[PDB]
């Protein structure tokens, strides 16, 4: 009858994604997203559950992959903080939990080469830029929002002791956290190998040491995208192809409603 | 059993999706239109539909009397050197544009026909005299029968032709006509000729008009004022309204996009640019 | 026939 | 010889099916009014004239 | 087991067509061709039914598609008038009816672009070249035979009032008949989109206001082929690819036998 | 298809229910006359829209 | 089951009282009206009630043909430099006051509509000539359809629009119209706008009238004299009577107390003091 | 008599 691993359609709320070149899809740790059960519940107040207004596909800013690209990273829910009614619900409540469908998009052509490693990391704590002090990355620098951050091929220490840069310095082969990238595959992942597939699709459960937490103070998941095999095309010395990241909140709920949180994001 | 006025299908509630089924993806090359409904691509609620397609049924679309022609007749003074004007109209839906365009959404049609006649009169001379109430004779002359040459010649006897005698000021005249085609359906388009040019035979002899079948398809209506010449001249107009009832249509067609130019599909220079300016990225 | 009331 | 049919009632008075009666007076059916009791058909012959039946969830080309 | 929408074999009489790149096939108005039924019959004489001698695949002259091509048209049965025993049977009888399998052929390569709209139009009356007179296209000009005619992107009126050209002037966006091409899709059709398919295949029933008619005086179907998307290749400024048209009469029968009709075709 | 209803008879002649007959001639119910067989309702939603039911013999405020 | 014409409740005999029950005492603050009957506060006899509320039913209150507009048309001499006057009226219950005030006791309504047309004509010139009997064409032009620019242009063909051809001197013309609203009920009041002013967008662009929904709610009636220009000019008036049949109404409202000033609820200076002088202790 | 429907 025609159905296939490579051809998928995903629909959440008013949004639909189609793909004709998938390499199946991953459900992290074998767990589909779910709402908080009464037996594991902790805040006693009636939760807010936005459903279709927030659990839909938000598309973040497109980045560009080139022969110089060392890698890109995002944190969740941070990347979605300014996205429609999801962000609004997040900033009006003290507590929130959410799962995600992450869909990474990157097409090219039968004559291009390259492979992207797409990793979903629980509690992705990154290393900072300082060798004089530790655990000192500012909230503003730790949370780039939609735009995300990048990996560097070289650790370069912040020398300005008088006005500290207070940011991350994530070295790519060390997964920006002191461990070797070749082992990042123990994390839920997919590979966008251009000869094989357009995209990566990962379904992420809420993961935490707690049933529900402060979304504004704490990121649960990190999305890390690194070039396992460098982009190459025909014979052009500096090629480029876009990587678009579309993410959907799933089975999300919120507790502790009050006035809106207005964070110092700069 | 689906009646034209039955309600349309209800919208069913539909939830999230992550599968190998691809309703949104298709290939129009095949010649088919993708049969999608909102629940195939978005999350829908349950709605109990009440709307119906009753008014867009073929009967309902054509269930209206349309003006197909205006005939002019008169009744002058006995004295005036010019002849008393009686009217001759060749029956057709093509002298006007509106009903023609509606019928032309289809290649072939079959219907019974209702004709309603609105008759109006007026004085033409700055004069001052009067006229007594006029009676009009509307005679149908089918192809073959003697066409009238004079307001009062023998043909108006109508021993076999159907005539209506209309009295001015009374409710507008009306008759019904059966499906009278010599074909199983009326052809709104005929891609052909009524004559074969034969080599052997002379060029002028085998020639005929393109797209025209019988030179005289359905005959003519002949109208006159039965009253004798009155000292004060009165002019009168007969407006003919046509309604296709008990209608059936076959083979849908694109509507006329440029002005009609004659009985055929011909278009004229200077009328060929219907669409207006609008930019690709302008709402 | 005819429904009365 | 009377024909009795139902009216699809739209805006009901502040006052059960409502009916209307019809009688044909003429021998020729061309003289008859339009019943308006018309039928509907499915667009298939125009919208899906392909030889192989189509399943919308399936690939159109396979 | 391997069977597919794209791979077809058609066989009629001594002729077989194979295609490895089809986009299914169309049966016009959902009606397969059939012989005239007794309940709908009208001439009372025993019909001639040529069967395999006439209901087979006749291939007409190949035309050429280029970046300048505005479009091509043919009329049926006219295009087949000189084709083997079909044409002979047509010209020996006063009356004839016939259905058709139309197979349009146009291959190119994974690096070419373009899309052909193939339309089967019942009663395809075209517009003439004159603005002084109407319905005046001569029989000779209305019937090109096998060779067909073409569409123009511009209406250019015949000015020679003394010796009228007496031919069609079919403007492409007006489908040569005063209606807009974008709506021609309500007619039985297929699209040859070069990235998707080699060909178009339409099965046409006999359509008419009559059960049987004069084939010499009247064409029932018009085949109109127009470039919906212009031919393009790699970077060559003037590319060309052939369009071959193969047509088969189907379930055809003839009435009113007499001496042969010899038409003034010039 | 005739509808037969009763007249509420006011000033009776010096002459048992009296009736009148009605037949609908048109398919569209909008073409119909007004039946005048209307109903009455209780003013409650306008005169007593309070959440707690009121007993007139009792204190309104308690 | 309570019919509009059922008799009202009988008065029951009631005797003296000395109790803790207080029907006379109440508190209007609650929002309720005290449901008292005479026997609650006085000694009553037994009366068998025969009166009924039949004539104050919503149907009965509106069951009358009300004048909503007067259209003027003419048919001048061929010679006169000025154009033959055809009329264009935008359909509404608001050009006159009486039916408007009755409908405005309610916020929303739903009804089928009957229109009856009274046509009258007269001579205008001190002149002396005559005119033959006029036939009038009343065409309904729904929002979107071509509005006529001339007494005799192509639009009067009416292939799809509903027209009435009225003959002068015959019984007044009449048609029925279904509930034609794009809403579930007709809104007699709309506290809103048809446009949102957006910050980003220019001020002039987001502007619209207060309380107005569609710029053209229901289209127009276009009326003409079908007869050709007559040497003696005749002027004619078409009075349109509207009756709401099969009606339902929702959300009661106070009646208009000051003069209407336009299509909205606006009042004008100098018309705001309806009530007259009367002293508190004067019967 | 009269055939209803
Ligand atoms: C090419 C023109 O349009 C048509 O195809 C077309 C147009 C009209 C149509 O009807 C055919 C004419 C039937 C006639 C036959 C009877 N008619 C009569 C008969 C009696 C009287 C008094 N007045 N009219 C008048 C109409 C059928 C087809
Ligand atoms: C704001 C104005 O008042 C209203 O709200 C209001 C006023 C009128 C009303 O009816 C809507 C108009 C319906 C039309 C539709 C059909 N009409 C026709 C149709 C045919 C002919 C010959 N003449 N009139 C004329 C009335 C509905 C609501
Ligand atoms: C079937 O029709 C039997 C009932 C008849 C009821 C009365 C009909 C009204 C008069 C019709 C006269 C005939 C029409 C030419
Ligand atoms: C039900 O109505 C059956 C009895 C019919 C009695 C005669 C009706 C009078 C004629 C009505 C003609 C139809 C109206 C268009």
């Amino acid at each position: 009858c025609g159905y296939s691993d490579r051809v998928l359609q995903l629909t959440l709320g008013n949004s639909t994604i189609t793909t004709q070149e998938a390499a199946n899809s991953v459900v992290a740790y074998g767990r589909w997203p779910e709402y908080l059960r009464d037996s594991e519940a902790n805040p006693v107040d009636q939760p807010t559950e936005p459903d279709v207004a927030a659990c839909r596909f938000y598309t973040l800013d497109t980045v560009s992959w080139t022969k110089e690209s060392r890698g890109w990273w995002w944190k969740l829910p941070d990347a979605l903080r300014d996205m429609g009614l999801f962000g609004q619900n997040m900033y009006y409540h003290y507590l929130g939990r959410s799962g995600y469908t992450v869909h990474v998009q990157c097409n090219a052509s039968k004559f291009h080469q390259g492979a992207l490693g797409v990793f979903a990391v629980p509690e992705m704590c990154l290393a900072g830029d300082s060798n004089t002090t530790t655990m000192h990355t500012s909230y503003q620098n730790a949370n780039p929002g939609e735009k995300g951050g990048t990996f560097t091929g070289t650790f370069t220490p912040d020398n300005n002791q008088t006005s500290p840069a207070r940011r991350f310095c994530p070295v790519d082969y060390l997964l920006g956290n002191g461990t070797l990238l070749g082992n990042a595959f123990v994390f839920p992942h997919q590979i966008i190998n251009l000869r094989t597939n357009n995209c990566a699709t990962l379904v992420l459960p809420y993961v935490n040491s707690l049933s529900i937490d402060s979304m504004v103070k704490h990121n649960n998941w990190g999305i890390a995208i690194l070039p396992l095999a460098p982009l190459n095309f025909a014979s052009e010395s500096s090629p480029e192809i876009p990587i678009t990241l579309t993410i959907a909140p799933m089975c999300c709920e919120f507790n502790g409603l009050r006035n809106i949180t207005l964070p110092r994001l700069q | 059993a689906a009646t034209s006025r039955d309600a349309l299908p209800n919208t069913e509630a539909s939830g999230p999706t992550h599968s190998k089924e691809i309703p949104a993806l298709t290939a129009v090359e095949t010649g088919a239109t993708n049969p999608l409904v909102p629940s195939d691509t978005v999350q829908t609620r349950h709605v109990v539909q009440h709307r119906s397609r009753s008014e867009s049924s073929i009967e309902s679309f054509f269930a209206r009397g349309a003006c197909v022609t205006i005939m002019t007749v008169d009744n002058p003074a006995s004295t005036t050197n010019k002849d008393k004007l009686f009217a001759v109209w060749k029956i057709t839906y093509k002298d006007t544009v509106q009903l023609r365009r509606k019928l032309e959404f289809f290649t072939y049609s079959r219907f019974d026909m209702e004709l309603t006649f609105v008759v109006t009169a007026n004085f033409t001379e700055t004069n001052n005299g009067h006229a007594l109430n006029q009676v009009y004779q509307i005679m149908y002359v089918p192809p073959g029968a003697p066409v009238p040459e004079k307001w009062d010649d023998y043909t108006w006897q109508t021993s076999s032709n159907p005539s209506i005698f209309y009295t001015y000021g009374t409710a507008p005249a009306r008759i019904s006509v059966p499906y009278v085609g010599i074909s199983n359906a009326y052809s709104h388009f005929y891609d052909g000729f009524s004559k074969v040019p034969l080599k052997d035979q002379s060029a002028a002899l085998g020639d005929s008009l393109y797209g025209a079948a019988s030179l005289n398809d359905f005959g003519i209506l002949a109208v006159r004022v039965v009253n004798d010449h009155n000292p004060t001249k009165v002019t009168s107009k007969i407006r003919v309204y046509l309604k296709p009832k008990h209608i059936r249509v076959w083979c849908p067609r694109p509507p006329r996009a440029v002005a009609y130019y004659g009985p055929g599909v011909d278009y004229k220079d200077g009328t060929l640019t219907p669409l207006s300016t609008k930019d690709l990225t302008t709402y | 026939g005819s429904s009365s009331t | 010889g009377a024909q009795v049919s139902s009216q699809k009632v739209g805006a009901h008075e502040n006052s059960s099916t409502i009916n209307y009666t019809t009688i044909n007076y003429y021998r020729d059916s061309a003289s008859n009014a339009a019943s308006k009791q018309d039928f509907s058909q499915d667009p298939s012959k125009f919208t899906e004239p392909i030889k192989d039946v189509l399943i919308k969830t399936a690939p159109m080309l396979n």
